[PDB]
């Protein structure tokens, strides 16, 4: 599956949500706009949300292959994630998620 | 022809990777 992300590359960044990170590196999704630019924080210190677009990174469980042979955006829907602006909106929320359990550790 | 209501909204457009599967 995939429920993290990993950068392979670095990229300057200099909007809103800059954020500086380095190539090969572990940061989880967050937020997402525009299939594109996806707002993922690390696993720091007062760290994140870091945007990283899907580009500059790729999602995976940091378990086992990669996104599961899935694409980012097959895996985006998946989950049924809300946008940015959607989910940044108003943070007063819940998201709830099925159970589902998978033959394979 | 529409406004941002996020304040993680992205300024530029996609950037450019390495090792992508783009020309220019």
């Amino acid at each position: 599956g995939s429920l993290y992300a990993i950068v392979l590359y670095d990229f300057k960044a200099e909007k809103a949500d800059e954020l500086t990170t380095y190539v090969g590196e572990n940061l989880f999704i967050c937020a997402h706009h525009n299939c594109e630019w996806f707002i993922a924080k690390p696993i720091g210190r007062l760290g994140g949300p870091g945007l990283v677009p899907v580009g500059f990174v790729s999602i995976i469980d940091i378990a086992t292959g990669y996104a599961t042979g899935n694409d980012v955006i097959e895996d985006i829907k998946s989950v049924n994630l809300p946008t940015v602006q959607e989910w940044k909106s108003n943070i007063a929320r819940y998201k709830a998620s099925n159970i589902s359990l998978g033959s394979v550790e | 022809s529409s406004s941002a209501n996020g304040k993680f909204i992205p300024s530029r457009p996609a950037p450019k990777p390495p090792s992508s599967a783009s020309a220019s």
